[PDB]
């Protein structure tokens, strides 16, 4: 395991506070909210997407084939 | 104004400004063992209590 007290070493480092009670916990949920949304999904759509579009355009493909392959041909 | 003071007197007057009360903490030096002000706002009631 690990105590507190000996993690690591920090030096000139200050940290202010407010108690919970002071404060609100939803504070600008949704104005600031929405606009931190929209950059975090814009920094990483074409990361995540593309893959995920490709295998849209496969599983249509692929099904409409086989919903088809089995229909018959005059010869 | 202090023989008035008897234990019914310490326990209202403690718990008016101590119980369940947000406080002030200032710390420095070697603090990384300092408790986090919600467990040290915890402290400041009893659940047993
Ligand atoms: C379900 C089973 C319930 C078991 C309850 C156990 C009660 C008990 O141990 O009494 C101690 C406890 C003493 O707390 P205290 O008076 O504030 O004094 C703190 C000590 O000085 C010591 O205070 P402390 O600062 O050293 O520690 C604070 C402690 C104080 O709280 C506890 O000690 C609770 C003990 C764990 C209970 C687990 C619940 C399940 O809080 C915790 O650490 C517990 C966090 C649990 C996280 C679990 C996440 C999942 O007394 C009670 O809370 C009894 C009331 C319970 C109501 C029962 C409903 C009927
Ligand atoms: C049947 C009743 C059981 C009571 C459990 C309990 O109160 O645990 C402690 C905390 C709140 O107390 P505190 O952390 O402010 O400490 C107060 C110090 N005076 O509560 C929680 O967050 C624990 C969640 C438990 C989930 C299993």
């Amino acid at each position: 395991g690990r105590q507190f007290g000996h993690l690591t070493r920090v030096r000139h480092v200050i940290t202010y506070s407010l108690s919970p009670f002071e404060q609100r916990a939803f504070p600008h949920y949704f104005s600031k909210g929405i606009p931190n949304v929209l950059r975090r999904t814009r920094a990483c759509i074409l990361r995540v997407a593309p893959p995920f579009v490709a295998f849209y355009l496969v599983y249509t493909w692929g099904t409409q084939e086989f919903e088809k392959s089995k229909r018959k041909n005059p010869a | 104004r202090i023989a008035e003071v008897d234990a019914r007197v310490v326990r209202e007057v403690c718990s008016k400004y101590f119980y369940d009360q947000c406080p002030a903490v200032a710390g420095f030096g070697p603090i990384e063992q300092l408790p986090d002000y919600n467990r040290i706002r915890s402290g400041m009631f009893w659940l047993r209590f």
